[PDB]
């Protein structure tokens, strides 16, 4: 038996509903779970049955249908809610799970907070330099992130790490860094982060040099 | 065991010393305490008894006394002092949980009945023995001795408090001794009324109901239904 | 209630065999129903297996067949998975899950899910050898601050393989704490770094401190951040 | 679509009085416990896990079985033991001297 | 063993029904008699539950399906919140109201 799970994403903003449809290859009578997962946690179940509702959940969540076709509903998003969202079939074996929604938090547009550091003393000693620069909450997602050591543009050398969106305030953050050997770290002087974002109307650059506080 | 005022040679308590009562305000009823641990007592008949069968017919006969060789003395049981001290101790501190902090408990001797019910009535080795607990219920509490119980022996027996049918005892030959576990007490409350700022406990006893009320106290017996129904979606075919 | 522990992180060889173990606490363990359920990185849900103690027959999946095992053992009460031959995409996160069920007589079974889930165990089969973490304390500093507040955190850096686990405070602080997820370097080792954002004026009276644990290479790291002397 | 399934066999339990039998471990005796079905060495006993009960000390019928069951057994042994009707008769009696003590004054009759 | 799952749910409890089924059938003159009639009254109680099993058309049987359909009015609760957060101990305080109306539409259903 085959789950296919509709939409793949979907992200609309606090106050409203959202729909995700399960369809059944073959009728599985009202044997359907719906499950919640968010980053770094397992699984929690939401629906059993079909429609029965578990307890502790809140009365948000509502699920309903028959035969192939099943539909869950939330009625009041929350900024709790942005998760990946499961249908799973147990009336026969084998057991098997449809391909998740990932519910995303549609917000208004908020500037990062530009942080910069210099690798530390101790890391300094392995021989190897790492310079961080870090845009703390800023929505949406997508940012345009640059390094310019001695005004000069790097790539194939940074790597950058998003983390989800925040359950609170639905915010993003971003952590670029730059990796380099001693020689390379002491070589140059001033090492800066370029950063552009929707809501900025320039970007920002964070700047600093080599051997000052 | 049957024994009045004092419960012999049954179950201990396993945390704290326990108080149990149908209606504890109420006076008429009875008060079962259940000791953490026994408080040990050696009994005694001292004569050396002699026994004499005299045949009264064809193929039966009757045991009686005969002579008592050496000097004659009085039946006793010797109880610690420090250990009763310790025990009622604890029975006053987890009586003061009923009463208030502040009620001096005092402890006194049966008042009035017969001999079964005023003394500690108890059967060591075929001969049945009524002592007098006036030395253990004696004493008042404010918020290497011994003590000795004389006692004394009877030979003609109702049991059961029951009239119309009595047994005789044929009497043992030899010094008889025995020893024993107290690990409980039956008590009846003074109705002091007007207000009394004291509580007097006085021994009691007599119905033997509540001798085997305190070791029946943790059971009941139920009865199985095994049949049931219940909603599936499973239809006969 | 009812709850599920599973063991530690495994790191195996290629052709080697794994077992984990699941224990239950607070049901009746011959009567519940028990799944072995994995997830690979980045990817979707695989039910590997379920079975009830009680029946003995536990049920597989067709692709696992031959290379799983499913066991119990009421006396201890904790539920086996054994997954021989692991080849190069087996490196995923495994889970222990339970469920009720009832019959309806003839044989005929009927279940409700699986309400409750394990924490999960990170199993990884390569080449590379286990290797202690590497801290850096990352300190605040007066390019870390804006508007009153100050961002200081902690690097780890070469070590392998997953997982680590990073706290401030003992837990104590978790308010504007960002774990952002590892990255892979092409030395073969992984990399991270957990920040937090704190009131300037706390710098110089409260003390920050991150606990850093890696339970494969059994390492614990305590460091101390405090803003860089000048 | 739901129907009636019926189960025989489910732990369901009411409140009830019967005839409880006696056991005792494995020759004259006045209860007689040589009459009673011997016991096991290593009874079971089974830990209802989530069970919550209402015992009542005072209203409990085992008590008047087992007060029953004493009073009878000891009936019963007195059955073939000797009837002492001959001794109902006029004694003549004497108080007990030679060594008694002070406190056993008058306990004791020497009868004729 | 015997009663070992009052205190789980009642789909739990469906597995061992085998277990209380086999502890009802053997699981002086005065006192002979008094024993004798505990095991006629049990062989007898044992005989109408199976009289009654054998008259619905479930002789034989632990678990037995049935054509009588569920009426909403005897129960609204769902089979998730019946067979996976109750006991047979709750289910027989809630449904003891409609027992005999059950019994007689099996007994009628069956016979036609
Ligand atoms: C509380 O329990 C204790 C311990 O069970 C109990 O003390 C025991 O008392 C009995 C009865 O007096 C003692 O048994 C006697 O011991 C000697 C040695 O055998 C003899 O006097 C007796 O045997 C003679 O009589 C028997 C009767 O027919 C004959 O069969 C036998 O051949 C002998 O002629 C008898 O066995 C027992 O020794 C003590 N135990 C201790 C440790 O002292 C106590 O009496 C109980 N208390 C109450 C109030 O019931
Ligand atoms: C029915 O009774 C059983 C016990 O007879 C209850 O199971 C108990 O559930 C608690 C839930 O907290 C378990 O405690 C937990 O244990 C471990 C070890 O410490 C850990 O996960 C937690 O820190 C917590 O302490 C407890 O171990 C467990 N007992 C047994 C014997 O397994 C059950 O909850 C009861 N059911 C209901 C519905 O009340
Ligand atoms: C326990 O006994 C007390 C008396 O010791 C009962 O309380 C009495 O209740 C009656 C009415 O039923 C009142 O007229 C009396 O004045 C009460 N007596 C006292 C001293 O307050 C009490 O009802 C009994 N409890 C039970 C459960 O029967
Ligand atoms: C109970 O204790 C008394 C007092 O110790 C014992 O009676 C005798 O007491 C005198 C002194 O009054 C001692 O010289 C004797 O040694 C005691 N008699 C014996 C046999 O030792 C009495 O014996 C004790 N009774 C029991 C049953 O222990
Ligand atoms: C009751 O009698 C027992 C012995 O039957 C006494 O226990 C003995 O006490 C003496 C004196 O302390 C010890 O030397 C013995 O070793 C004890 N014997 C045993 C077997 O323990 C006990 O003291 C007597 N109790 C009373 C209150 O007189
Ligand atoms: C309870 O104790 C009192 C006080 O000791 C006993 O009363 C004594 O009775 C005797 C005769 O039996 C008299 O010689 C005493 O003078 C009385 N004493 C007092 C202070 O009046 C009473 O008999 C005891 N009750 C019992 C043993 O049931
Ligand atoms: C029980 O013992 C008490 C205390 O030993 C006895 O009370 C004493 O009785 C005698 C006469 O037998 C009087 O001379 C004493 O004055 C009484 N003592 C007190 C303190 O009043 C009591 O009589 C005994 N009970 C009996 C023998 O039935
Ligand atoms: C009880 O009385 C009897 C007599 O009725 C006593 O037995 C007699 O004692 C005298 C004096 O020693 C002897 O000459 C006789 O031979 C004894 N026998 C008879 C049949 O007369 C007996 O000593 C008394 N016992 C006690 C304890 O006082
Ligand atoms: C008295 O109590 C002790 C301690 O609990 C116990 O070992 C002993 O057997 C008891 N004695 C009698 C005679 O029951
Ligand atoms: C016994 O405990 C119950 C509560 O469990 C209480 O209602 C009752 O009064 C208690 N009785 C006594 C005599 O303490
Ligand atoms: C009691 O008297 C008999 C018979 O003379 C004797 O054998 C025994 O030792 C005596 N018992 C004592 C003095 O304790
Ligand atoms: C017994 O207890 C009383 C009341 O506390 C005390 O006065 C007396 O000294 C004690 N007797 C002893 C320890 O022998
Ligand atoms: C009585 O005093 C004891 C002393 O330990 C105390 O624990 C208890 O609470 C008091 N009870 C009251 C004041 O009712
Ligand atoms: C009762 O106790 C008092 C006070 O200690 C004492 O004088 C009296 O002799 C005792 N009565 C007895 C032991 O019979």
């Amino acid at each position: 038996i085959q789950l296919t799970q509709s939409p793949s994403t979907l992200s609309a903003p606090v106050g409203a509903g959202v729909t995700i449809t399960c369809q059944a290859s073959q009728s599985i009578s009202n044997g359907l779970a719906w499950y919640q997962q968010k980053p770094g946690r397992a699984p929690k179940m939401l629906i059993t049955e079909g429609s029965s509702l578990k307890s502790g959940v809140p009365d948000r969540f509502r699920g309903s249908g028959s035969g192939t076709h099943f539909i869950l509903t939330i009625s009041d998003l929350q900024p709790d809610d942005s998760a990946t969202y499961f249908c799973q079939q147990y009336n026969t074996f084998p057991w098997t799970f449809g391909r998740g929604t990932k519910v995303e938090i549609k917000r208004t547009v908020a500037a990062p907070s530009v942080f910069i550091f210099p690798p530390s003393d101790e890391q300094l000693k392995s021989g190897t330099a790492s310079v961080v620069c870090l845009l703390n909450n800023f929505y949406p997602r997508e940012a345009k992130v640059q390094w310019k050591v001695d005004n000069a543009l790097q790539s194939g050398n940074s790597q950058e790490s998003v983390t989800e969106q925040d359950s609170k305030d639905s915010t993003y953050s971003l952590s670029s860094t730059l990796t380099l050997s001693k020689a390379d770290y002491e070589k140059h002087k001033v090492y800066a982060c370029e950063v552009t974002h929707q809501g900025l109307s320039s970007p920002v650059t964070k700047s600093f040099n080599r051997g000052e506080c | 065991v049957v024994s009045t005022q004092l419960l012999l040679n049954g179950s201990l308590a396993e945390e704290e010393v326990m108080i149990r009562s149908e209606n504890i305000t109420n006076n008429a009823k009875n008060i079962l305490v259940q000791f953490n641990t026994p408080v040990q007592i050696n009994c005694t008949r001292p004569n050396n008894n002699t026994r004499k069968s005299i045949r009264i017919g064809p193929g039966q006969a009757f045991y009686a006394t005969g002579d008592i060789i050496g000097d004659i003395r009085q039946a006793h049981c010797n109880v610690s002092k420090a250990t009763w001290n310790e025990t009622l101790g604890k029975v006053v501190k987890q009586l003061r949980k009923h009463f208030g902090n502040n009620t001096i408990i005092r402890f006194a001797n049966s008042s009035g009945g017969d001999l079964e019910v005023t003394t500690h009535s108890f059967n060591c080795g075929g001969e049945f023995f009524y002592c007098n607990t006036s030395g253990l219920f004696n004493s008042t509490w404010i918020s290497n001795d011994s003590i000795t119980l004389p006692c004394r022996i009877k030979q003609i027996i109702n049991m059961w408090q029951r009239i119309g049918q009595a047994m005789y005892a044929p009497p043992i030959q030899g010094v008889i001794r025995c020893v024993s576990n107290i690990t409980g007490l039956i008590l009846t409350r003074d109705g002091g009324s007007t207000n009394s700022t004291t509580e007097t406990f006085r021994p009691g006893g007599g119905d033997m109901r509540d001798n085997w009320r305190s070791e029946l106290y943790k059971y009941k017996v139920v009865k199985i239904e095994p049949l049931g129904v219940a909603p599936t979606r499973c239809k006969r075919r | 209630e009812v709850q599920l522990v599973q063991s530690g992180a495994e790191l195996k060889k290629a052709g080697s065999s794994v077992k984990l173990s699941c224990q239950a606490y607070g049901v009746a363990f011959s009567t519940y129903s028990f799944h072995w359920v994995r997830q690979a990185p980045g990817q979707g849900l695989e039910w590997l297996g379920g079975f009830i103690p009680l029946v003995g027959k536990p049920n597989y999946t067709n692709k696992f067949r031959g290379r799983l095992t499913i066991t119990a053992d009421e006396s201890a009460r904790t539920t086996y998975m054994e997954l021989r031959s692991l080849r190069s995409d087996d490196t995923a996160i495994y889970y222990c899950a339970g469920g009720g069920a009832y019959s309806s007589g003839g044989g005929r079974f009927h279940y409700f899910g699986m309400a409750v889930w394990g924490q999960g165990s990170t199993v990884t089969v390569s080449s590379a050898s286990t290797k202690g973490p590497s801290v850096f304390p990352l300190a605040p500093s007066s390019k870390s601050t804006s508007g009153g507040t100050a961002a200081l955190g902690c690097l780890v850096k070469d070590y392998f393989p997953e997982p680590v686990t990073v706290s401030w405070n003992s837990g104590a602080l978790t308010s504007g704490v960002h774990t952002f997820p590892a990255v892979l370097q092409s030395s073969g080792l992984y990399s991270l770094s957990s920040v937090v954002t704190v009131p300037s004026s706390s710098l110089g009276t409260q003390t920050y401190i991150c606990n850093v644990n890696h339970k494969p290479s059994n390492t614990k790291v305590d460091k101390r951040v405090e803003p860089k002397s000048c | 679509n739901l129907w009636v399934t019926v189960y025989y066999g489910v732990p369901v339990w009411k409140d009830a009085e019967t005839t409880l039998f006696c056991a005792s471990d494995a020759k004259h005796n006045v209860w007689a416990t040589h009459a009673c079905v011997p016991t096991d060495p290593n009874p079971q006993e089974i830990h209802l896990e989530n069970v919550t009960e209402e015992f009542n000390m005072w209203k409990n019928n085992m008590v008047e079985q087992m007060h029953t069951d004493i009073i009878s057994l000891w009936d019963q042994s007195l059955k073939p033991c000797v009837k002492l009707t001959p001794l109902c008769v006029t004694l003549q009696c004497t108080n007990v001297t030679n060594n008694i003590t002070d406190d056993m004054r008058g306990e004791l009759k020497n009868c004729s | 063993g015997f009663l070992g799952a009052a205190g789980s749910t009642m789909g739990a409890a469906s597995m061992t029904l085998t277990v209380q089924a086999r502890n009802l059938l053997s699981g002086l003159t005065v006192w002979g008699i008094k024993q004798l009639q505990a095991r006629v009254l049990a062989v007898e109680r044992y005989l109408r539950d199976q009289q009654l099993l054998g008259i619905w058309g479930c002789s034989g049987k632990l678990i037995c399906c049935t054509n009588v359909p569920w009426n909403s009015s005897w129960s609204n609760r769902n089979l998730s919140e019946i067979w996976d957060n109750m006991t047979w101990l709750q289910w027989d305080k809630e449904i003891s109201n409609y027992t005999q109306i059950i019994y007689g539409l099996l007994e009628e259903s069956q016979n036609q």
